[PDB]
């Protein structure tokens, strides 16, 4: 009834109105245990962003490579082992440096997903409806990418073909 | 509610809202049939014919599971009979 | 025989588990 | 003199050293802390559980890392029956050249591993010092996960409420199905995928596991229902473990008995066992009701269980709220179950060795059995102590009573005198007659006429052995007969393996028993009954007695009620635990003495020595202790030393700690307060030391603290001296 | 400091008061017994916990009860 | 699960508005000081006092590393191993087949020199009332104010100059260890490469 | 070796001595209980326990040969078991 995604079920109590992308999709009632939807939305958006970047990297590594030889592997899962540990540890350290401040931030803030990242100011001057539309676009694209990046990983692990 | 009881038989609510509405004249014969079927399945999988890897027969196994069940069915049959059902 | 790199990174990871332990210890209060 | 017992203002105002001592011993009694609520209690317990699991995983990771780094795991793989496993290296500056030379193993002084981790890890499919390192890395990662979770669930928005903590049905469904069944399913997956091929020479690592089929048919029989295909072609009787010679392709079989080479359970047997356990527990995890309208409400189940004629009172009506609202009832239940479970582990891992080449590792066998039996005794005593604590501080008679009539638990306090009197009668009966028969044998053998001994054949226990297939006592009962329905039923499934193992003199499976086994089993029964008597008496009498009809108002642990009314020493329920610890130690000592002597005679071959000398006490004293203590005490002599020197030092250390416990137990307070006052005067009235003064007034240890310290010394000395003796005796006698 | 409670089973026999070594108990007027007196504990800060008070109590299960609690240099009997 | 609340409404996180703005360095310092007092009040941890002391030690240790490379190159740094008969079994490292490999004598000498310097440090630590700059913060003393991303460009023997040079030396040590770990050569080999060859010549 | 499973074939090892001891011990317990209950109804019950009434003691002791019959004649009359005058602790 109240779920748009599952037009027959009634959504849970915490799925209503605000927090764009709310289509009443919580059949298992996971939202009933979390105190609020702030942390789960932060986790969902982090997954969405990481999955978008992962899909883009998957395709680009399929087609484009860095000039060096160590980056010449086309299969992303094979490149996970071919690439030297120095590059991967540098990436991990960069991510952890970004992650510790946001670790302090996420567990207490009202909008843990709002990291203040807008270098090009794509949100300055946008109205509330436009901002909500942008949030919906981001969430949609992220969910589709998550499904897609998991599918790419599965098909590479099951057939060895990284794409198509 | 109030599954607690002190009389001769417990209230029918202790049977769940599926056995609470079965007439005792149905549960009784069903319990006896289930017990006989389960005993025969157990005695056909084993005892009469020795078990082997090639002979497991999910019917006899699933059947044999009716013996433990039978116990519950006739307990419920007695509970229904004593509760005027 | 394990290498110096194997033992060193295990020691580094053990340090990280130590900082997580004091954070739990301090969060369980004085 | 302040701020240390942050949880207790009453202790923080103590001007004496008692504040420091009591600050340690009350840190984990969260229910007694200042400014205490139930929500904070459950949240703190939850975080402490997370930290504890992290500690366990870190300990396992450390064992793995030290075996990988300083052990000889790889060398032990190629020769498991001759190479002695190494636990970790030794760096001690106090060593002389002789100690370095004696403890020297390969490249550095090291300790032999008596934990049996080598055999366990080899069985589950580890062949490289890099496999152990991966396990250590993963376990440290898991410890980090658990520490992060423990920190997280103390944060404001992630702290669970009382309803979540007391949600019994959800926790049971998940624990049973998820934890037990799914962990068994994952363990079956690992067993098959990795362990089964690794025992057959095929390496299945974290690289070629998505492409190496655990079975040649590959999941086709499972979906097709042809589940017999996974049992076809098992490992032959000439299979060399870890090699493809004589191997098979089956992954789930019934074989029974042991591997002909490793003398341990078949890996395909254990995989099938865990798969069956997984299916059963996953099924059983759907019993209780959750958000989907089907299942059970355990309150209704408990309330509806009142016998109609009426002999349990009103039944179990008040038990749901009693258990749910008390953390000591649940803790006691869990501790009792864990004690029984680890007793089971001890009793089954020697009769049915599950790990390759563990049967021939006699020192590790003895160490494992002794360790698990001592842990079992500790857990049982803890269960009874927490039952007593529940009686003192959590039991509510109103909840367990309906209109005057009392429920199943409240009725245990009505015939408490009957229970205690009959426990006392059984204890006196067993003690009187076991000691009488033992002393009769002592006197009769001493007078040179051993034929007049009273030797009772354990026919009841030998009857059980024959029922399981042992054709040694000429009973021809159930499985000792080839015509009984019990034998014809499994003649094609697991009897040929089981019979071949039970009817073998080199196994520990159903060891042959005689009159000595009878007498020692009666001694064990006496010990169990007396420990149970002490613990049950303390639990039931916790809320009051005739000497103290208001004992519940004084708490679980208090020193006494004074010298009045004839004297009230050791009247609290804590004192019952304190007294029962000695009896638990004595009973576990009897059990471990019996096990170790039986297995020393079995391994050495002189089983006639046990069967003859075990019927009288001097036989024990002379042939077990005095005989096998010779290698241990000669770990260092005025002529030299051996690698057993550390065990002799630990032997003497245990004796010393035992006697210091004797100090703390025999001599009580009051005698130590006046001496401390004299010392205080001496310090206060001496120059060059008046400049230094204490901040906490030095006082003698409290009565309860003194009892605890004496018990701790007694127990630590007991454990250390027996561990040293058993290990050193096994090592020095059996090569 | 320890806690001392008096219960109406008091018969006012004064044996508790004259047994206290630290002058914690005293006899006060009452109308619940023949003697017209009941024990009181107005100076529990000096209570040492020796329980001599309830060793001299003739009533069935006591009328003076000593509950040991927080410790103090007075309650620990410390001359230093 | 559904008929109850897993987290009570009375236990909910509140956003800390007291850290508005407050760049990650200020936020981290404030979080450390509030979360761990009595070690923050002593100046330990992410503090200007600790940073200054560690920078001084890093500069002195760059000097020590140069001296060690020079000593190794110029025939100093004694040869062989320690005498187990003279210094006990604690100096024995391993026994391969009948020979005892001991701690190198050069390592022992370098440890003795480092012991000299560390002893000087320990004396200065337990000499707070007679030293110009103390190791820890007095109760009341407040930690010097962080210098920021770029300390003031004040040449000479100034606090800013020592601060900048200590930061540079600590970063250099971090880079040296990172290069040695990533590439796989000895620390002195990395220093030799980073000096062209003028050290181990 | 003693065969004490209960078979009458080896009945002289445990069963017959068991019967003999049960008779003797029941005799002892019966005469003790009878003496306790007999001097328990006199003016000074405690005095007659440290200073035994030897005439009455001898009278009771030689009467224990019927203890199996006396026990299953006092249990039937309800004189063997107390009911609720027995004391109980607070809980
Ligand atoms: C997002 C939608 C999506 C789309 C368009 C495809 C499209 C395709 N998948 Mg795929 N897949 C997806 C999601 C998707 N998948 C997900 C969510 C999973 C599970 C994680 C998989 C698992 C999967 C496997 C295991 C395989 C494919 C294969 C294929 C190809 C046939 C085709 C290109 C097959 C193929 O050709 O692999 C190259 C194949 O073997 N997919
Ligand atoms: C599938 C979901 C799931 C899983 C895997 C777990 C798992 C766990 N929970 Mg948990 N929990 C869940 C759902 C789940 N929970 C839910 C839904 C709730 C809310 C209702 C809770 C509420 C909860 C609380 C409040 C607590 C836990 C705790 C724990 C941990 C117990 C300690 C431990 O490591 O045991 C490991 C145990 C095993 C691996 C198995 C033990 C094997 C036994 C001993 C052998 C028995 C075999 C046999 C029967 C022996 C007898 C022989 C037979 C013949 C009779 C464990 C990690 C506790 C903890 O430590 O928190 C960190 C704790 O305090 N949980
Ligand atoms: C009248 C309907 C009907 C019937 C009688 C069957 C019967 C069967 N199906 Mg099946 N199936 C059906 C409808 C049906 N299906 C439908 C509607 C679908 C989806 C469109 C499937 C999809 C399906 C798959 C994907 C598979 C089967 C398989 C099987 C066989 C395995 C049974 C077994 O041993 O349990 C096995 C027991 C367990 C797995 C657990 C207990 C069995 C003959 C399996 C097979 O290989 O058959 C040869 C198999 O892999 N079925
Ligand atoms: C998982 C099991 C478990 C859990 C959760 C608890 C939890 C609890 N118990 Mg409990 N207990 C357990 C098992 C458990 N116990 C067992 C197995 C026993 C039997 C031995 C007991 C016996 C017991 C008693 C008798 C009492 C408790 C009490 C308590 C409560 C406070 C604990 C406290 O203050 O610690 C204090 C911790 C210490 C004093 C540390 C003692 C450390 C010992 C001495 C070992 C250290 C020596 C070490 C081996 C050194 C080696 C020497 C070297 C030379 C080799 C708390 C609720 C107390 C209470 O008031 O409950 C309400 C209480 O009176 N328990
Ligand atoms: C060798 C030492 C020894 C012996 C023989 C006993 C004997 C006994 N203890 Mg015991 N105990 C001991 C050491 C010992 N204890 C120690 C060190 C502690 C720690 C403080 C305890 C703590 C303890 C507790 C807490 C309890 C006992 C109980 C018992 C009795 C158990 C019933 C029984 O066996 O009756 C048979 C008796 C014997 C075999 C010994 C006496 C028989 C002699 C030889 C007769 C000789 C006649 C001439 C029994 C009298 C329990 C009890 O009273 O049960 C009723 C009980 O509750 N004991
Ligand atoms: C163990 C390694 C080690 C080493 C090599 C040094 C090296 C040094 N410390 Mg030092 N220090 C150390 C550990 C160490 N410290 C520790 C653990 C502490 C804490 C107790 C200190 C506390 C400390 C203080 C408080 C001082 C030093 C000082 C010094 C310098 C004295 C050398 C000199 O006189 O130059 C010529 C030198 C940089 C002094 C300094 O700054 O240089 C003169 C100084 O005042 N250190
Ligand atoms: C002679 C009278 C007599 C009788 C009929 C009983 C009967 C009983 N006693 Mg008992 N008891 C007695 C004397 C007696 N006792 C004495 C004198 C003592 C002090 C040592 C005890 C100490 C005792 C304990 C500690 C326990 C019992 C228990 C029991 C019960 C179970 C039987 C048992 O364990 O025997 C126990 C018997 C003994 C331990 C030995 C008794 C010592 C001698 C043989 C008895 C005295 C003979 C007497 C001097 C004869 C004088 C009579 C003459 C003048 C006419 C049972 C109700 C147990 C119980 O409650 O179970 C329900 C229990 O735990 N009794
Ligand atoms: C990358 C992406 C968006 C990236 C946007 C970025 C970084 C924007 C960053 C900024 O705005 C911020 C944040 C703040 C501004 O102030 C600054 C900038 C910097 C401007 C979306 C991808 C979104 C990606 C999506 C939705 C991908 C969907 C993929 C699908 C359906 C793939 C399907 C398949 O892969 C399978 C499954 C199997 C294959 O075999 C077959 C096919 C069909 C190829
Ligand atoms: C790089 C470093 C620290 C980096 C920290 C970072 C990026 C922190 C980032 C964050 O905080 C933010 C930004 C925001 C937070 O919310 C989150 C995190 C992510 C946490 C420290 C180096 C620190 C490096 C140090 C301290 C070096 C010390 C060296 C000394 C003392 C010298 C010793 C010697 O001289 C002797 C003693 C003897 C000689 O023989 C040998 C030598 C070694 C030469
Ligand atoms: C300051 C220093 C040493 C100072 C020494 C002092 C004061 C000694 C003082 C003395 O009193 C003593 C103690 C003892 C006396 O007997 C001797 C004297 C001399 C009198 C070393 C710094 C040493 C500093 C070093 C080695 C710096 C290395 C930096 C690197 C590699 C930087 C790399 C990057 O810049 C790139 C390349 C690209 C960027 O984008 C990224 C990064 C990574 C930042
Ligand atoms: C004090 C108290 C408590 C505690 C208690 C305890 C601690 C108990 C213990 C208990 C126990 C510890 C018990 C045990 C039991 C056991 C059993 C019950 C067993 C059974 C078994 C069986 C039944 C078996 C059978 C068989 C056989 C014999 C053969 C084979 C097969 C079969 C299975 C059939 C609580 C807390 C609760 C509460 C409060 C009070
Ligand atoms: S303890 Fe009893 S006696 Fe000693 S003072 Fe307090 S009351 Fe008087």
């Amino acid at each position: 009834a109240q779920s748009k995604a599952l037009p027959f079920l009634k959504a849970p109590a915490k799925l209503d109105g605000s927090l764009a992308g709310d289509f009443g999709f919580d059949p298992m009632g996971i939202s009933d245990q979390v105190a609020n939807l702030k942390y789960v939305r932060a986790a969902e958006l982090k997954h969405c962003r990481v999955a978008m970047l992962g899909f883009l990297g998957w395709v680009v590594q399929q087609y484009v490579h860095l000039p060096g030889e160590i980056y010449a592997e086309s299969n992303p899962l094979k490149a996970l082992t071919s690439v030297p540990l120095l590059s991967q540890i540098q990436i991990f350290l960069f991510i952890g440096a970004i992650e510790l401040a946001t670790l302090d931030q996420t567990y207490t803030a009202d909008k843990p997903w709002d990291l203040g990242f807008d270098p090009l100011n794509f949100s300055k001057g946008k109205s509330e409806q436009q901002m909500k539309d942008l949030e919906v676009k981001e969430l949609k694209n992220g969910r589709v990418a998550m499904i897609a990046i998991m599918g790419l990983i599965a098909q590479t692990l099951y057939t060895g073909v990284p794409l198509f | 509610e109030s599954t607690y009881w002190e009389g001769k038989a417990p209230p029918s609510v202790v049977l769940g809202p599926f056995l609470s509405k079965i007439p005792s004249g149905v549960l009784g014969p069903a319990s006896l049939v289930a017990l006989i079927v389960g005993s025969y399945c157990t005695h056909e999988s084993n005892i009469f014919n020795t078990l082997t890897v090639d002979t497991i027969y999910p019917a006899y196994v699933l059947g044999s599971f009716l013996t433990p069940i039978s116990w519950g069915l006739h307990v419920a049959a007695w509970i229904q009979k004593m509760n005027k059902a | 025989m394990i290498y110096d790199s194997q033992v060193y990174i295990a020691l580094v990871i053990a340090v990280v588990a130590s900082v997580l332990a004091i954070r739990l210890g301090a969060t369980l209060y004085n | 003199v302040y701020k240390f017992p942050k949880f207790s203002k009453a202790l923080a105002e103590d001007p004496s050293t008692r504040r420091i001592w009591y600050g340690i011993a009350t840190a984990h009694d969260f229910e007694s802390h200042d400014a205490m609520t139930e929500s904070k209690l459950y949240q703190k317990i939850f975080a402490s559980h997370f930290g504890h699991i992290a500690i366990i995983f870190l300990w396992t990771a450390g064992n793995l890392f030290h075996v990988a780094w300083q052990g000889n795991f790889e060398a032990w793989i190629l020769n498991p029956l001759k190479v002695r496993p190494i636990a970790h290296a030794i760096w001690d500056p106090h060593f002389g050249q002789a100690a370095y030379k004696a403890f020297l193993k390969t490249s550095s002084p090291a300790n032999l591993a008596l934990s049996g981790v080598y055999e366990w890890w080899y069985t589950i499919g580890m062949r490289t010092n890099n496999d152990l390192y991966q396990g250590s890395f993963f376990l440290i990662l898991l410890s980090s996960l658990l520490l992060f979770a423990g920190w997280l669930h103390l944060q404001p928005s992630f702290r669970p409420s009382l309803d979540w903590f007391k949600a019994n049905e959800y926790r049971l469904n998940h624990h049973l199905s998820g934890l037990f069944g799914v962990s068994s399913l994952a363990w079956t997956g690992h067993l098959v995928h990795v362990a089964i091929p690794e025992s057959r020479g095929i390496h299945v690592g974290w690289d070629n596991f998505l492409t190496v089929l655990p079975h040649p048919e590959g999941l086709t029989p499972f979906f097709s229902g042809n589940w017999k295909a996974y049992a076809q072609n098992p490992d032959t009787a000439s299979h060399i473990f870890g090699s493809g010679e004589g191997s098979g392709t089956a992954i789930l079989t019934f074989l029974g008995g042991f591997h002909p080479q490793t003398k341990s359970l078949w890996l395909t047997d254990m995989a099938h066992h865990h798969l069956a356990i997984a299916v059963l527990f996953i099924v059983a995890g759907h019993m209780y009701r959750t958000n989907w309208l089907i299942g059970h409400q355990m309150k209704l189940i408990l309330e509806a269980h009142r016998p109609p004629g009426g002999r349990l009172g009103i039944g179990h009506i008040g038990l749901y709220e009693t258990i749910t609202n008390s953390l000591h009832f649940q803790l006691g239940l869990a501790l009792a179950a864990l004690g029984v479970a680890t007793s089971l582990t001890a009793q089954h891992m020697y009769a049915l060795p599950p790990y390759a080449f563990l049967a021939s590792n006699f020192p590790t066998q003895a160490a494992l059995y002794t360790h698990h039996q001592y842990i079992a005794g500790f857990l049982m005593v803890g269960a009874f102590a927490h039952g007593a604590i529940f009686f003192v501080r959590d039991y509510d008679p109103a909840v367990n009573t309906r209109n005057g009539e009392k429920n199943v638990l409240a009725r245990m306090l009505e015939h408490k005198e009957a229970i205690i009197s009959h426990l006392s009668w059984v204890s006196l009966f067993l003690g009187f007659h076991t000691l009488g028969i033992y002393v009769h044998n002592d006197v009769v053998v001493a007078f040179g006429q051993p034929e007049k001994q009273i030797l009772v054949e354990p026919l009841f226990a030998e009857w059980i052995q024959a029922a399981s297939g042992k054709t040694l006592y000429n009973f021809d009962l159930l499985l000792a007969s080839s015509n009984s329905p019990a034998s014809v039923a499994s003649s094609q499934l697991w009897l040929p393996g089981w019979l071949s193992a039970i009817n073998d003199g080199k196994n520990s499976l159903f060891l042959p028993i005689g009159p000595g086994d009878f007498l020692v089993h009666h001694a064990i029964a006496l010990g169990l009954h007396t420990t149970t008597l002490i613990l049950v008496k303390g639990a039931l009498d916790a809320r009051g007695s005739k000497l103290m009809p208001d004992k519940k108002d004084f708490g679980y642990s208090f020193p006494c009620d004074g010298p009045g009314r004839g004297g009230t020493c050791d009247i609290s329920a804590w004192d019952a635990f304190y007294l029962a610890m000695f009896w638990m130690l004595n009973t576990i000592g009897w059990v471990t003495f019996y096990w170790h002597w039986k297995h020393l005679t079995l391994w050495q071959g002189n089983q006639v020595q046990f069967n003859e000398s075990s019927n009288y006490i001097m036989g024990w004293l002379r042939d077990y202790l005095w005989l096998n203590s010779s290698p241990l005490i000669n770990g260092y002599n005025p002529f030299g030393m051996n690698s057993l020197s550390v065990w002799a030092w630990m032997f003497l250390f245990g004796h010393l700690v035992w006697a210091t416990g004797f100090m703390f137990l025999i001599s009580w307070r009051g005698y130590w307060q006046e001496l401390i006052e004299t010392i205080v005067w001496a310090h206060e009235r001496t120059p060059l030391a008046n400049l230094v003064r204490w901040k906490d007034k030095p006082v003698a240890l409290s009565i309860v603290q003194a009892r605890l310290v004496g018990l701790a010394h007694f127990t630590i000395g007991y454990v250390l001296t027996y561990a040293a003796f058993v290990i050193a005796s096994t090592i020095g006698k059996l090569g | 400091s320890h806690t001392v409670k008096i219960y109406d089973t008091c018969i006012g026999c004064t044996q508790c008061v004259r047994a206290c070594p630290t002058d914690v108990l005293e006899m006060v007027p009452w109308d619940g017994c023949k003697a017209g007196q009941i024990a009181s504990a107005p100076r529990t800060e000096d209570c040492v916990g020796c329980k001599r008070c309830e060793t001299a109590c003739p009533t069935d299960f006591l009328s003076v009860r000593v509950y040991l609690g927080g410790e103090t240099t007075r309650s620990l009997g410390l001359a230093y | 699960g559904t008929p109850f609340d897993t987290v009570s409404k009375d236990e909910l996180a509140v956003e800390n508005k007291a850290m508005a703005g407050k760049s990650v360095f200020e936020r981290a310092m404030a979080d450390f000081n509030g979360r761990y007092p009595a070690v923050a009040a002593l100046g330990l941890g992410p503090s200007a006092k600790a940073e200054r002391w560690n920078g001084r030690h890093a500069m002195f240790g760059w000097i020590v590393l140069l001296a060690t490379g020079y000593a190794q190159a110029h025939g100093l740094l004694p040869e062989g191993g320690m005498d187990a008969k003279e210094w006990g079994t604690w100096v024995i490292v391993s026994t391969t087949n009948g020979e005892q490999v001991t701690i190198p004598a050069a390592r022992a000498a370098i440890a003795i020199g480092h012991l000299h310097f560390g002893a000087v440090g320990v004396f200065a630590a337990y000499s707070k009332n007679s030293v110009k700059d103390r190791l820890l913060l007095e109760p009341g003393e407040k930690d010097e104010a962080p210098a920021g991303l770029f300390p003031a460009l004040r040449p000479g023997l100034t606090k800013e100059a020592e601060m900048l040079n200590g930061r540079v030396a600590m970063l250099g040590l971090v880079a040296l260890v990172a290069v040695s770990a990533a590439t796989g050569q000895d620390i002195l080999s990395v220093i030799d490469q980073g000096l062209g060859g003028l050290l181990l010549k | 070796h003693l065969i004490t499973d209960g078979r009458w074939s080896h009945g002289s090892e445990f069963l017959l001595p068991s019967i003999l001891f049960l008779y003797i011990s029941g005799w002892i317990g019966w005469v003790g209980r009878k003496y306790i209950r007999t001097v328990g109804q006199t003016s000074n019950p405690t005095e007659k326990e440290i200073i035994i009434d030897v005439p009455l003691a001898i009278s009771i002791m030689t009467s224990g040969f019927l203890w199996p019959f006396a026990a299953w004649q006092e249990f039937l009359s309800g004189d063997l078991i107390a009911s609720d005058e027995t004391i109980t602790t607070s809980p």
